[PDB]
């Protein structure tokens, strides 16, 4: 906010601009981050559009539904308890987690032999319990263009902060989970940037507010 | 007290004058001025080591016809002083008044 | 009830529309011209921004024969709202030259159309004045100065002419022949000082004249005015003793600072002279050895 | 006929009385209704006005208009207070007639009086001759204090008495058990 | 009529040239301050300039009037009135006033007229003119440059 | 001061070549050699500045408070982490 | 008569101020309003004042030509004078520049089929600055006069040829569809005398000395800054001995030149100090 009538707005194209605002837009609701509309000719702020949801995030959270419930899962009853003590308990009883003093857990890395229920459990969690589920494939994040393999993760974690509680669930993470090479090629180097971006937005210079991450691999 | 302050004028006073003009003893004048200041009649300050009661702004009074002439003459003198100062200022710095 | 009468701000467009109105309807002498003062309010500083013409009529007779159209106010209101809904009626103005009898009476007609207390704006449209030709007069009810029934009368407010971005551009373009854009800072401040002194002298002469009138009883005796004058006299400081010494010591310090600053300016001029002489010598050498 | 008219209704304390049921105020409102309707039927181009002669100095309630909505809303918001300064009201009505939107409609005034005319007689005759000079036609419908008003009403009409122009018609109908607009329909109008 | 008005004013000025009739002066000056058409005002100004041809001291008035007038077209006529009153004389009152107008004025048209008038006044001292106008010929305002070009053209004809 | 309209492109000053020219890098991506406006405080043209550029000409026309172009912001109090040395 | 190039549109102060106020209030919508004036003659188009047409929900297109509003405003402006014609229309083009578009051309055609001499003045509140308000009227070319190639322009005077057509305006087509006109704001002595009041201070502010503590803190701070700047000046003079001109031409581009700061501080503090002394003395003498 350079002045009352001079703003520094970015553009989806990429260039920055020094843009004069209209007369009806409430100047109070103009801080770092708010999306605005720019007139194509004179580049003048018009509207105060709310936060954005990347289409590659709605395409993730808008999975069908899943008809299997916790009854359909058999044999797995102790591990169901262990998972539910992190998925359901913090989201519906954040008082025992206070007087006892435990820091609420964030990640639950389901793992086992291929074909025991590591994905069916996630489908049950999506159907049962609740909270805004975000199913995440491993390779469904990686894009050809530079940086977009990390911007997608950034929007994935930003959507959760505005939809608390969130149960973000990656899958087959051994695609972007590999032990970072020391002499890998160019392809394996851009992925490591994505692994850094994912890594920081769990314990970095910020606290994950109410986001739980479920993580499955073979 | 108020009428003597307004007649005798003088921003200062004395304990003896107030005692004579109010019939109170020279020891009760202090409490008299206490009441006067507290009630808002004056805004002065006492001094007992040397009895030199100091007076400031006094409660206003309705102005009679005679007082108008004195105030008018004082206005005339003030306006003449202002006009002379303005004339001197204009004459001295006419090179930069643009 | 809102107390919003502390400060009044007028954009030049309202006033110029007033002048255009007066020169348009061919108003001769004694014929006042009246319009509305559309603007924004509900804040401490009442701000006038736009105006329009009104079909005000009045014969120079009994003060109650004044006529003014009621439908015109609302009809202008609707169109102006269509153009801009941020400008609301905040009263009325008359084309000077001074307050008249019906000002209190007609103000009540605008009570319903206005939301707050209607604002009166006197406009010296024919320009007999020397200072600002605009002054505000909000009608308020206060006790009589003569110890009689409380009266609903006008109160003067400090009015300052100030323009916004839209109108400052036009004002600066229009008078871009007489304004001294060079001027100088200290010179313009000293000119302002002299103008303020002359204004003080004029107001003093007016007060003296009014007192001269009241001693001859052409006007009644107002005890509030006399009390204010006596307060003015009481507040007059006596200089010609402790205050005198404090003022003298401050003036001496201030002159010492002036001395230091002038010394700095002189040394800056010295460096400028040295550099300029060096460059002149270099130019002379250049021309001499390139000619030969 | 294109005829710009103003209706000087009276809301004085005497006009509050109820010799005509319900009240002289309500009867005056009904007469205003009838006059507006008749003028509309004669020609819709004619514009009518509403000026109240009471409530301190007279206050204009609406300018020359042909729509009943605004004036009728004004009729519901004019309290019965003050006296009838009919001289100032007539002067104001004359002032309004200068600003007809149609500058061809002839000037007409119909005034309702329900209180004594306690005005300067010479000034009243001067006003009447001024109205005649401007070709202004005035009609006065008297019901109420007929014993006094009729001393100055005939003088007004004999001072106006337009022979060839719009002739002024006086009505001093004594309070009777018939509808007021029926009484005013024939004699003053036609 | 704005099409015949300019020519009518110019012919009226030419017919009474040099005479300085005290009636045509008043008539044309009064009429110049009424006509809304722009062309007629300048035509009357030039006619007034032609009227005062030769009458050096007699045309001291109409110079205080027109060079202090409000309509920017009338000062354009004041410049030419100075040019034709003190024509071929080099009188210094006219030259000083012409310079003051040529530097201190808003309408550049009047600046050009004033510089052309300066060139007209010193026609009997053609040696000097390229010395006074040398400073004129380097001003930022282009109208002054055109004026001094015309002044040279008139002087050293 | 008319070129300072309010469509503008933020650039980054790189090197002052002359008194009235400079090498700016517009946000569009490519560097330019442009003429600096003769009203700016030329003492503020520090390298890697946040000067503004005219839309179609790229002539430098305004210098900005150098804490404005920043996409990264100084950590204030809403993001103040809540751990201690203890 | 094939018009002429010396035609000039005379805009009064009221018209220009209303134009700018209405243009700045609708950025970036291209608001439009009519233009009340009179046709003095073939060469002059007087303009008295303007009033605003409402901006319908169209956005950035000048197409709301509502007739009810125009008729009502014209008819009941007559009640208080302003008996004038519908000479032209003005619409603001904020940001782009002064030039007509196809929609503007169609609207001006509509106006020409009613008056045939209607100007199309185009304000531009965004790129206007205090002294160079950009304004220029337009009027459409005839039609098939391009067969004669004599677009209506008889250069019987140089007063029309002096103005130079804009560069980007020609891109949209200036001499191809609408020959440009001249613009001459005509003032009045009453208006220019008294618009001076915008920069006339209140009378009771000249003799007002400000609080006598800031006038000492400011002096002390200025003196300390002067000391530091003098030290920097000493080091500047020391460093200047061994520098070549190709650097000094660009040396003080990015760092504080410790000479203009010294002069600016000296002049500012001396002006403030002189004003303070004069105010103090003047009030001490005259007020008493
Ligand atoms: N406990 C269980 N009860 C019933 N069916 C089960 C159970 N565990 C797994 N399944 C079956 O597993 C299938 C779902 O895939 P599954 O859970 O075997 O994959 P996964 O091990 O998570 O895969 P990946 O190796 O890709 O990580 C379904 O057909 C479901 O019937
Ligand atoms: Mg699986
Ligand atoms: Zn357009």
């Amino acid at each position: 906010e350079l002045s009352e009538e001079k703003y520094i707005v970015k553009a989806s194209s990429g260039p920055r601009y020094i843009v004069g605002v209209r007369n009806s837009v409430d100047r109070s609701k103009l801080k770092k981050g708010v999306r605005v509309t720019l007139d194509i000719t004179t580049l003048t702020i018009m509207r105060i559009l709310p936060r954005e949801t990347d289409p590659l995030v709605y395409n993730m959270t808008s999975f069908e539904q899943g008809e299997i419930t916790f009854d359909g899962i058999g044999g797995l009853t102790e591990q169901i308890r262990e998972l539910r003590e992190v998925i359901e308990l913090p989201l519906k009883n954040p008082e025992i987690f206070q007087r006892v003093g435990i820091k609420p857990p964030k990640g639950v890395l389901l793992y086992g032999p291929p074909g025991t229920g590591k994905t069916l459990l996630a489908k049950a969690v999506a159907a049962t319990i609740g909270a805004n589920f975000i199913f995440s494939p491993a390779s469904g994040i990686v894009d050809k263009y530079i940086g977009e393999s990390a911007r997608i993760i950034r929007e994935m974690f930003a959507y959760a902060k505005e939809h608390e509680p969130c149960i973000i669930f990656m899958d087959e993470v051994d695609a972007i989970g590999g032990r970072r090479f020391s002499e890998g090629t160019s392809a394996d180097r851009e992925i490591q940037r994505t692994l850094m971006e994912l890594l920081t937005q769990m314990d970095g210079f910020d606290n994950l507010g109410q986001t739980k991450i479920i993580m499955a691999t073979n | 007290l108020i009428e003597t302050v307004f007649v005798k004028n003088i921003r200062m006073l004395s304990f003896e004058d107030i005692s004579k003009a109010t019939h109170l003893p020279k020891d009760n004048v202090e409490h008299l001025v206490m009441r006067a200041i507290s009630l808002g009649l004056l805004k002065g300050s006492i001094d007992q080591v040397n009895e030199l009661v100091t007076i400031s702004w006094v409660q206003p009074r309705i102005i009679s016809g005679d007082q108008i002439t004195k105030m008018k003459d004082r206005l005339v003198e003030w306006n003449d002083q202002v006009e002379k100062l303005g004339k001197k200022m204009e004459a001295r710095g006419q090179s930069i008044w643009v | 009830m809102s107390l919003q009468h502390e400060k009044v701000t007028i954009a030049p467009l309202v006033l110029l529309s007033a002048l255009d109105h007066y020169e348009r309807t061919q108003t001769k002498e004694n014929k006042r011209c009246v319009g509305v003062i559309l603007g924004d309010a509900n804040s401490s500083t009442i701000r006038v921004t736009n105006s329009f013409a009104l079909p005000f009529e009045e014969d120079e007779k009994n003060s109650d024969v004044w006529f003014l159209d009621h439908n015109y106010i609302e009809n202008m209101n609707e169109m102006c709202k269509k153009i801009n809904a941020k400008e609301k009626l905040i009263g009325w103005y008359h084309s000077g030259p001074k307050l008249r009898a019906s000002d209190l009476k007609i103000n009540e007609l605008f009570k319903k159309y206005t939301q707050n207390n209607p604002l009166l704006l006197i406009v010296d449209v024919k320009q007999q004045g020397v200072g600002l030709p605009t002054d505000a007069y909000v009608a308020i009810e206060q006790v009589k100065d003569d110890g009689t029934s409380t009266e609903k009368t006008f109160l003067h407010l400090p009015c300052t002419i100030e323009a916004e971005e839209a109108e400052e551009i036009g004002v600066e373009h229009l008078l871009r022949d007489v304004r001294d854009q060079a001027a100088g800072g200290l010179s313009i401040r000293l000119t302002n000082q002299l103008k303020s002194l002359k204004g003080l002298q004029s107001k003093l002469k007016d007060v003296v004249e009014y007192l001269d009138k009241v001693i001859n009883k052409e006007l009644p005796i107002n005890h509030t005015i006399l009390g204010k004058l006596q307060d003015v006299f009481n507040l007059l400081p006596n200089l010609g003793n402790n205050l005198q010494k404090a003022l003298t010591v401050k003036t001496n310090d201030e002159l010492m600072v002036i001395y230091i600053s002038n010394l700095v300016r002189s040394i800056i001029a010295f460096d400028d002279l040295i550099e300029n002489k060096i460059q002149n010598k270099k130019i002379q050498e250049q021309r001499v050895k390139d000619k030969q | 006929v294109l005829e710009a008219t103003v209706l000087v209704i009276d809301n004085s304390e005497y006009s509050r009385n109820g010799d005509f049921p319900r009240t002289r105020f309500e009867a005056q409102i009904d007469s205003v209704e009838f006059i507006f309707q008749a003028k509309r039927n004669s020609n819709p181009e004619n514009t009518v006005g509403l000026i109240s002669g009471a409530g301190a100095n007279p206050r204009v309630l609406s300018t020359f208009t042909a729509e009943f909505g605004k004036i009728l809303a004004g009729l519901h918001d004019t309290q019965i207070e003050g006296k009838l300064h009919m001289a100032t009201a007539l002067q104001i009505a004359q002032l309004t007639l200068k600003h007809r939107q149609n500058k061809v409609q002839h000037q007409r005034i119909v005034a309702f009086v329900c209180s004594p005319i306690s005005d300067s007689r010479d000034e009243l005759i001067r006003l009447a001759k001024t109205l005649k000079k401007n070709n202004v036609a005035v009609d006065i419908i008297n019901f109420g204090e007929i014993e006094q008003n009729t001393e100055l009403l005939d003088e007004f009409i004999a001072a106006v008495n337009n022979p060839q122009e719009e002739t002024s018609h006086l009505l001093t109908v004594t309070p009777g058990p018939r509808l007021l607009y029926e009484n005013i329909a024939s004699s003053p109008i036609i | 009529s704005a099409t015949s008005g300019e020519a009518a004013a110019l012919g009226m000025g030419l017919c009474m040239l040099g005479t300085g009739k005290p009636e045509a002066i008043h008539d044309m000056f009064t009429y110049s301050q009424e006509t809304q058409h722009g062309n007629i005002t300048r035509g009357l100004a030039v006619g007034l300039a032609l009227i005062n041809y030769g009458r050096q001291e007699l045309a001291d008035d109409l110079i205080t009037k027109m060079l202090a007038s409000d309509e920017s077209l009338l000062r354009y006529g004041g410049a030419f009135t100075i040019a034709l009153a003190y024509a071929g004389t080099g009188n210094n009152s006219a030259v000083k006033r012409l310079l003051h107008v040529a530097v201190s004025d808003s309408n550049d048209d009047v600046r050009r007229a004033a510089v052309i008038a300066l060139g007209f006044v010193l026609l009997r001292d053609y040696t000097t003119v390229p010395r006074i106008v040398q400073l004129l010929s380097k001003s930022h305002n282009a109208h002054v440059r055109c004026g001094t070009a015309f002044a040279l053209g008139i002087a050293c004809a | 001061k008319r070129i300072q309209s309010v469509p503008l492109v933020i650039g980054q000053f790189l090197e002052p070549i002359d008194q009235n020219t400079g090498i700016v890098s517009s946000t569009t991506g490519m560097s330019y050699v442009v003429r600096i406006l003769s009203t700016l405080d030329r003492e503020l043209l520090k390298p890697s500045m946040s000067v503004a550029l005219h839309r179609h000409s790229n002539a430098l026309v305004d210098i900005l408070p150098p804490d404005s172009d920043s996409s990264i912001s100084v950590m204030g109090e809403n993001e103040k982490p809540d751990v201690t040395y203890a | 008569g094939r018009d002429d190039t010396k035609e000039t549109v005379y805009i009064s102060s009221i018209a220009l101020l209303k134009m700018l106020k209405h243009g700045r209030a609708g950025v970036p919508m291209e608001v439009m309003g009519l233009m009340l004036g009179e046709f003095v003659d073939d060469y002059t188009v007087n303009v008295v004042d303007v009033f605003a047409m409402p901006q319908s929900g169209t956005g950035v297109s000048v197409e709301a030509v509502d007739d009810v509003f125009q008729a009502k405003m014209m008819d009941m402006l007559k009640q208080t004078g302003r008996d004038q014609m519908v000479v032209g229309w003005y619409h603001s083009h904020p940001g782009f520049g002064c030039w007509l578009s196809s929609v503007d051309v169609n609207t001006q055609k509509s106006f020409e089929q009613l008056n045939s001499r209607a100007v199309a003045v185009v304000v531009d509140p965004i790129q206007s600055v205090k002294g160079k308000v950009v304004i220029d009227a337009f009027r459409l070319i005839d039609t098939g006069a391009l067969i004669n190639n004599l677009e209506p322009r008889q250069t019987t005077s140089n007063t029309g040829l002096l103005n130079k057509a804009n560069i980007q305006a020609l891109i949209h087509g200036l001499n191809r569809h609408y020959y440009s006109l001249n613009i001459d704001y005509h003032k009045t002595a009453k208006e220019t005398k008294m618009l001076m009041n915008l920069h006339k201070e209140q009378w009771q502010s000249g003799l007002k000395m400000y609080d006598y503590e800031e006038k000492e803190e400011s002096n002390l701070a200025a003196t300390k800054s002067m000391v530091k700047i003098a030290e920097q000046y000493s080091k500047r003079i020391e460093e200047e001995k061994e520098l070549t001109e190709e650097e000094l031409k660009t040396r003080y581009v990015g760092r504080q030149d410790p000479k203009k700061h010294l002069s600016e501080t000296a002049d500012e503090t001396l002006e403030n100090n002189i004003v303070s002394v004069l105010t103090a003395g003047v009030n001490s003498v005259a007020i008493k």
